[PDB]
């Protein structure tokens, strides 16, 4: 049907890579 | 169903390849803009700039302290930066705020780091070459200069001071 | 024992193994030191009544780096990506070249070893000039890395032969990932071997009065990425081709995982600018390039990402676990082989949020050089290469020395991989925050005890991690002696086979796995993009050099 697991995994890593990256772009511009 | 299974793990996998580049896209594009705007200044000026360390500190820009600030542009300053075993000068850097500050950062011994705590200012410093950023500082004060290269036993100590007046 | 004269390669592949984890014990122990240090805390006095050839925080982060980063991952690298292929395509690698690789890494080791115990090369792993090592330092490190050159020219030859015995037959999956893996290295490595020979080692020599910082530290980061992936593929073979058995179910696409490789192959070299990010006379175009193919490179690790999450979740379906949760309690968790590198790639996951922060240039001015950096790192390297190694001591120190793993070490090395994993969370929690406060890497700071106070809460996990990490290597210290210093032998264990995965079914793309096949094109291309990364900017440093004097301030 669907390997829903592997979804959620990639699910974690995008929104941890999001989280990290908007953060430390939020960071830059503050200090800019 | 393995014969499903690998025919929908495979899909899926193109639909995640799809949407990671995407986002790989989209971060490209957020740099890109960065690069467009004033805050693009910390990025070193990536021309070459030789100097002689072992006479920086005898002739030249590097060699009075007290004259490291110079007034170049309307609203621009450019500072002669020396980092060093195990300081920097002057000591302090007196700068005005809202001008643009064009950092000119050398060293006559080993590599040290140049990063100004609060701001995007970081940089290598090394021995023979001039480093050149820029910033403007927007609110005034004190901010600390942190060498964040390993340079010795002297290293966590190495600290400067900037003061960024009314 | 008979089984050395059929299978020569497992002493071999042993010697790497144990040289590669003594060197990891070693340069750990100064590690809970200086975690201790991110988190303020001065037990320097303690290490050096217990080591009195320390003199400085510095002299024990230097061996640290090169024990733990270098020569550990090295030979961890030379075992896995030669022993692998070898039993895969069941044949018999050159053994006089075996044996000559291992004893270059040893006697390079060795000489290397001496000027950094004397405190003669208290300079780091990536050794800038002009702070001036020992020249038994440079040449040690050299001959110690040039070592892998006879590493690359062994899996040639087995693959060449095979191919010679096997015309119209495309290379097996793990030679495959071996044969684009060491290609990519040599390539990699001349960036570094240039370093030595035009520059390091005639000036460690007296032969020349400078160094041109800026040249060197370009020819450095050459070698200096690609290097990051010679430590993280060994174990992604591992990861690919071993753990989808030891999980309970199958490597879900052997193509995609050529794919990976193969994109490691192209796009491990033309990026080291972005350890350059903060290097003046390098021009910003060529900085925004390699920020752009750094994100690209990315790609085979994301693509990682999905094969093995959807070959584990293959493996917990198999072993009866339903919903979106109950595949994951399914897997073997009692089995520290499976543990080790799961919890690896779960660490994974920041690890690499944190590269694709670092690689996106000007963001990049925000962490470089903080405390960020090896809160980073830690998690891919001191993290899930590290444990993917220790996990397989509970399968490969069995198959090479037919040692049996009793339940009692079982379940001391469910402990050990546990704490690690844990340590190193905490840990990466602690340096990332700092790092974001402003804290230096390389630094000393608990001898500045009142110039960080702001990373007081971050410093606490420091130091808890410190202590954690400790334990963890104590155990482990305990537990792979106890394994190697057994008594019972049992040459049924070193005879069975390697519990290589197989792949499941479906039809693969015959088409894609013929056309990564062409090894000779795609080396060709990854070495074009090298020469077009790199060129434009190396020819004008060298136009331009401007050595300077060298200092030892330690
Ligand atoms: C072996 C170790 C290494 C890997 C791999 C590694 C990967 C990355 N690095 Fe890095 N890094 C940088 C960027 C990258 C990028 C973009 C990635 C990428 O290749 C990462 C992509 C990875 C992912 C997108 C993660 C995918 C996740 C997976 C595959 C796990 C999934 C989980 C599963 C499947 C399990 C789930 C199962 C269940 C049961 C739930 C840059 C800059 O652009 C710098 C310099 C920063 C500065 O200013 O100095 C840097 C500096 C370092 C240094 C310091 C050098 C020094 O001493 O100065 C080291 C040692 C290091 C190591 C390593 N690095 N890195
Ligand atoms: C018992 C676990 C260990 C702990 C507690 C730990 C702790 C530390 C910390 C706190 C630092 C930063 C020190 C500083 O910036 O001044 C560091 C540096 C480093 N560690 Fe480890 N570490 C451990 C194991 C490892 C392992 C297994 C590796 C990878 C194989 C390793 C690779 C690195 C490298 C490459 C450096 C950078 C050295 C440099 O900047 O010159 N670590 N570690
Ligand atoms: C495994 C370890 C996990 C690593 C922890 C790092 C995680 C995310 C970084 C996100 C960056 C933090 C964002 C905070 C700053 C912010 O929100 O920025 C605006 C503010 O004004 C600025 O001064
Ligand atoms: C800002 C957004 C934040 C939110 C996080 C985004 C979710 C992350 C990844 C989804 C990747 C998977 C993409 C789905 C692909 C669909 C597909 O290919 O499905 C084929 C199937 O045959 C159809 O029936
Ligand atoms: C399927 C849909 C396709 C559409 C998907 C589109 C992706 C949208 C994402 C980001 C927009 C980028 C906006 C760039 C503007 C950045 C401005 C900014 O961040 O400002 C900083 C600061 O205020 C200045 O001084
Ligand atoms: C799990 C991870 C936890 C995440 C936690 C992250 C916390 C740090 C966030 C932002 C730092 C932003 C840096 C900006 C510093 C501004 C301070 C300032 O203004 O100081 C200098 C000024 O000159 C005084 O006069
Ligand atoms: C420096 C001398 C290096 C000494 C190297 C000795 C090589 C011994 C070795 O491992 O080779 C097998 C040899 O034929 C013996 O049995
Ligand atoms: C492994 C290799 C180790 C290096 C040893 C010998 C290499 C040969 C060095 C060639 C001699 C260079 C000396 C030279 O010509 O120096 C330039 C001088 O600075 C201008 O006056
Ligand atoms: C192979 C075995 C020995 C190589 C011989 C290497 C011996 C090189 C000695 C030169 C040396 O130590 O010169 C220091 C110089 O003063 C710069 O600082
Ligand atoms: C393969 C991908 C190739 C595509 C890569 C994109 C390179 C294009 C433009 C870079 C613009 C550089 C501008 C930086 C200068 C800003 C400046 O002068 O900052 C002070
Ligand atoms: C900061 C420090 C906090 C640490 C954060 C990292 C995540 C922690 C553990 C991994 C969770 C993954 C799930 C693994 C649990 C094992 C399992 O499911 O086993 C149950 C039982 O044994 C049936 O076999
Ligand atoms: C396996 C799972 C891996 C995933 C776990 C990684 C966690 C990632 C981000 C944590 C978010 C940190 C919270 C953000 C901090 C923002 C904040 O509070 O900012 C500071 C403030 O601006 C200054 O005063
Ligand atoms: C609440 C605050 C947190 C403070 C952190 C404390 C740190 C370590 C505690 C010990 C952790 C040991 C975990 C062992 C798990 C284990 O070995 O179990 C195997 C498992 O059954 C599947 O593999
Ligand atoms: C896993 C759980 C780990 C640590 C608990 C969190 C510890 C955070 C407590 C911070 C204590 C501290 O150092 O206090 C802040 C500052 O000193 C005020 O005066
Ligand atoms: C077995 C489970 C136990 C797991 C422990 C839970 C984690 C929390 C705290 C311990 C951390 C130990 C750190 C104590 C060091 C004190 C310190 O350095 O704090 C100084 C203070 O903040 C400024 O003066
Ligand atoms: C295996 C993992 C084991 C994990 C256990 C974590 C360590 C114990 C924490 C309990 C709190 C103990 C608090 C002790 C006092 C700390 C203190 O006061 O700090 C010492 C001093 O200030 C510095 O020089
Ligand atoms: C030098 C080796 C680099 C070239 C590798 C490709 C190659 O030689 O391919 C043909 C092979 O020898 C026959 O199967
Ligand atoms: Cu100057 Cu560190
Ligand atoms: O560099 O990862
Ligand atoms: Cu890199």
């Amino acid at each position: 049907e669907k390997p829903k697991g592997a979804l959620a995994v990639i699910l974690v890593l995008t929104l941890t890579i999001l989280v990290f990256w908007l953060g430390v772009y939020a960071v830059f511009f503050a200090r800019g | 169903d393995e014969h499903k299974a690998h025919k929908a793990i495979l899909a899926y996998e193109k639909g995640w390849l799809a949407f990671s580049l995407a986002m790989l896209f989209v971060f490209i594009a957020l740099i890109a803009y960065t690069l467009a705007t004033h805050t693009a200044g910390v990025i070193p000026a990536g021309k070459l700039e030789r100097v002689d360390p072992t006479t920086v500190r005898q002739e030249g820009p590097w060699a009075d302290p007290a004259q490291a600030v110079v007034q170049t542009g309307p609203n621009q300053y450019t500072v002669y930066v020396l980092a060093f075993a195990f300081g920097y000068q002057p000591n302090p850097i007196e700068v005005p705020q809202g001008a643009e500050i064009v950092f000119k950062i050398t060293s006559p011994d080993v590599i040290h780091g140049f990063h100004v705590e609060g701001t995007n200012i970081n940089v290598e410093v090394l021995p023979g070459e001039v480093s050149t950023v820029r910033y403007t500082f927007k609110r005034p004060g004190e901010y600390r200069i942190i060498c964040n290269q390993y340079c010795g036993l002297g290293h966590q100590n190495m600290f400067g001071t900037i003061v960024v007046k009314e | 024992s008979r089984v050395y004269e059929a299978y020569p390669e497992k002493k071999a592949t042993l010697y790497f193994l144990v040289l590669g984890f003594l060197a990891l014990i070693v340069g750990s122990l100064f590690g809970p030191f200086q975690a201790l240090n991110y988190g303020n805390v001065d037990a320097y006095p303690l290490l050096k009544r217990l080591l009195p050839f320390v003199q400085s925080y510095y002299q024990g982060l230097t061996l640290h780096g090169v024990l733990n980063a270098i020569v550990f991952t090295q030979l961890f690298a030379q075992a896995i990506m030669v022993y692998l292929p070898a039993r895969e395509l069941n044949m018999r690698p050159n053994m006089g070249l075996m044996w000559l690789s291992w004893w270059m890494a040893f006697i390079g080791l060795v000489v290397f070893a001496l000027p950094l115990l004397a405190n003669e090369a208290t300079v780091l792993y990536t050794f800038y000039p002009p702070l001036k090592g020992h020249w038994a330092f440079y040449l040690g490190a050299s001959v110690f890395v040039l070592s892998t050159w006879v590493s690359i020219y062994i899996v040639l030859d087995l693959w060449r032969r095979w191919k010679a015995a096997n015309p119209g037959k495309v290379t097996p999956l793990v030679t495959y990932m071996a044969v684009v893996f060491w290609l990519m290295w040599f390539l990699a490595s001349l960036g570094l071997v240039l370093e030595a020979v035009l520059f390091l080692l005639p000036w460690s020599f007296g032969l020349v009065e400078g160094v041109d910082p800026l040249v060197a530290r370009t020819l450095f980061w050459w070698t200096g990425h690609p290097i990051l992936y010679f430590w993280l593929l060994p174990a992604y073979a591992i990861i690919y081709t071993i753990l989808p058995k030891q999980a309970g179910g199958k490597l879900v696409s052997d193509p995609m995982a050529r794919l990976a490789f193969l994109l490691f192959l192209l796009l491990s070299t033309p990026v080291g600018f972005h350890h350059q990010f903060a290097d003046p006379g390098i021009d910003p175009t060529w900085k925004m390039i390699h920020s752009v193919l750094t994100l690209f490179v990315a790609v085979p690790s994301l693509m990682t990402a999905f094969t093995v999450a959807a070959s584990l979740e293959f493996a917990g379906r198999l072993r009866g676990g339903r919903g979106l949760f109950g595949w994951i309690r399914a897997l073997p968790w009692d089995n520290p082989a499976f543990v080790a590198p799961v919890l690896g790639l779960l660490g994974f996951i920041p690890g690499g949020a944190g590269g694709i922060v670092n690689a996106s240039f000007t963001l990049d001015y925000v962490v470089h050089n903080t405390a960020w950096v090896p809160g980073h790192f830690h998690l891919q390297v001191a993290s899930l290469v590290t444990l993917t190694a220790m996990g397989s001591l509970y399968w490969l120190l069995p198959n090479l020395t037919g040692k049996p793993i009793s339940d009692a070490q079982r379940r001391l090395g469910l402990a050990v991989v546990w704490l690690w994993f844990l340590g190193m969370m905490i840990m990466a929690v602690g340096l990332h925050w700092a790092g974001l406060l402003n804290v230096p890497r390389r630094a000393y700071i608990a001898q500045v005890p009142d110039a960080y106070p702001h990373a007081a809460v971050p410093m606490v996990f420091n130091v808890l991690a410190g202590i954690v990490l400790l334990v963890a290597l104590l155990l482990f210290i305990y537990g792979l002696f106890s394994v190697l210093l057994s008594r019972e032998r049992k040459p049924e264990l070193a005879e069975a086979p390697l519990p290589f995965a197989e792949v499941i079914s479906g039809p693969e793309d015959r088409r894609l796995v013929l056309a990564m096949d062409r090894i000779g094109f795609w080396f060709a291309v990854a070495a074009i993009l090298v020469v077009l990364a790199y060129g434009p900017t190396l020819v004008q440093l060298f136009g331009h050099l401007n050595p300077v004097p060298g200092w030892r301030l330690w």
